[PDB]
């Protein structure tokens, strides 16, 4: 399966981005209004993945337009890219199960974890800067990249590509505020500590969001949902809970504690502590 | 003997710092310090307790509590 | 007496090892220890916390705290 | 030796101050202090915990217990 | 004086026995060990936490800090 | 020594009361009873821990550990 993500516009751009969430995943039952919703992917094979074709970055040209993501369609990861100029797919290396017919696949020693990319590509997500002008030095980056081991520059433009494209599939928060950068001021999206710690805990919020049912609020660790259009502005697409997992430990989902659906094991994390007499005079 | 079994009602610090939990209906208290946490942790999940104690007076105290997540 | 009734509006450790929380408006600290975790686990699930003392003054101290779920 | 690993079926505070936990239908007590809250917070999330021991009868001690994320 | 707002970026506790915090960019320090349950909980539960002291730089310990659900 | 950052595949509360964390596929104790239910709260929400040590064999102490959100 192959989709465009269209960064032309706003609108081509969320367009984009809710077609693929129509076609990979399936509205909560309980937190969906309109065709808006908190989704859950559709269970596929593993190894399944789908290709995202990177298009519009000079807007509404046919220019640029060699650069395909190649997705694990179960978690959203970009397993690796293609230069469909040399039919070229560059694979990370955690993603050796995923296999492309039809282009050579260059497997690489650059796994695709944030901490090796932010390490490889001297950014850290927080704070990261992305505009029409950086997608499209991060798209060039990629076009040049060549060898089996993610370059500073190449891992700058996945970091970036991912923010654009897997984190807003999966957050329509960072859809949101990241869309604001196709926009004709060319303003900058900075990648918030905010946006950061939504993709940070997209596993946790999976296993969450699925037992939600109109509760007042929604707590999964650092995040918090005080009603349903906070979750639906934010949350857009969640691993199916049935590389990100949806349990850490423990066997129970949620908590309701005064009509507030808790991450159980968020609660379970400060309700462990022992009497802090004790606690802090037993050095 | 079971005092008491069914969740906490609302527990309460003392000023002696011993606590107070009130189940079915009843108030109980223990001077064990380390049951504070475990009984607020009980109660903001929704454990149903069970106090035991030899007697089990109204506003008695107690340091035997079973913890069941149902 | 009931001093404050409400959610913890925010709860603060302070550096002679009291720890404050602001209940209903008015701020009132403990000494004891024992509270501060218990506090904020309060704080943070949202219970509703009722200080009581026989000194009632916001900013004044307590050592007796009720805690109820919704 | 490894006595029981599953999820803990209820826990209890006992008059002695040790903490009873029942695993894989059998009953453990440990006086490790620092167990209580560590064992009733994995009781509540459904962690998965082994307890280990001497002697794995119902009714045993232990002083070691591991928690696992199955 | 307000030193620094916003949630824990990290924690760590060194083996000099001081427990840091990352709040806003800047790292500071405490070894009160009542802190370290407090600020922890904070940390994972995302909390918004006001670091104050007498004077505010950055790596000076404190033994001050409030905590705000947002 | 960087010995391992990651999250923590099981922790175990030790006889000796020390209490063991596996990162990384390596096991690594902490006589520290601060860190015991900073550590088990890393473990319930998957933080990445970060554990620092003169040594890094499996079945080495350490001391500093670092809580981190990512
Ligand atoms: N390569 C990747 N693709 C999507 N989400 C990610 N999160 C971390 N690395 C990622
Ligand atoms: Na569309
Ligand atoms: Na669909
Ligand atoms: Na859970
Ligand atoms: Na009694
Ligand atoms: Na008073």
């Amino acid at each position: 399966r192959e989709f465009t993500i269209d960064f032309s516009t706003q609108q081509s751009y969320v367009s984009s981005l809710n077609s693929i969430r129509t076609e990979i995943s399936t509205p909560l039952e309980h937190i969906s209004q309109g065709t808006t919703s908190v989704s859950v992917i559709n269970h596929t094979p593993p190894g399944s993945y789908f290709a995202v074709d990177i298009r519009g970055l000079d807007v509404y040209q046919a220019r640029f337009d060699h650069l395909r993501l190649i997705i694990e369609q179960n978690n959203l990861y970009v397993a690796g890219f293609v230069n469909t100029a040399t039919n070229t797919f560059y694979r990370f290396s955690d993603f050796t199960h995923i296999s492309v017919p039809g282009v050579t696949t260059v497997s690489m020693t650059t796994d695709s974890s944030y901490t090796t990319l932010q390490r490889v590509a001297a950014l850290e997500r927080s704070g990261m800067q992305i505009s029409r002008h950086s997608l499209v030095s991060s798209y060039l980056a990629l076009m040049e990249f060549s060898g089996n081991t993610m370059t500073r520059d190449a891992s700058r433009a996945v970091l970036r590509f991912v923010t654009v494209t897997a984190e807003a599939l999966r957050f329509r928060q960072i859809q949101r505020e990241f869309r604001q950068a196709l926009s004709e001021t060319a303003p900058v999206y900075t990648m918030t500590p905010g946006d950061v710690d939504l993709t940070l805990n997209w596993g946790r919020i999976s296993n969450v969001l699925p037992e939600y049912r109109g509760e007042d609020g929604v707590r999964v660790g650092r995040i918090s949902f005080n009603n349903i259009s906070a979750i639906l502005g934010t949350v857009a697409v969640i691993l199916n809970c049935h590389q990100p997992e949806c349990q850490i430990t423990g066997d129970r989902p949620v908590i309701k504690i005064n009509n507030t659906l808790w991450e159980s094991n968020t609660a379970a994390a400060f309700l462990n502590r022992k009497s802090q007499f004790l606690y802090t005079t037993g050095k | 003997a079971d005092c008491a079994k069914g969740k906490i009602e609302f527990s309460k610090y003392n000023e002696d710092d011993t606590f107070t939990v009130k189940v079915d209906g009843k108030e109980y208290w223990t001077s064990r310090w380390n049951l504070q946490p475990l009984l607020q942790s009980a109660q903001l999940t929704g454990m149903t307790v069970t106090i035991k104690s030899s007697t089990c007076e109204s506003g008695s105290g107690f340091a035997e509590v079973q913890f069941n997540n149902d």
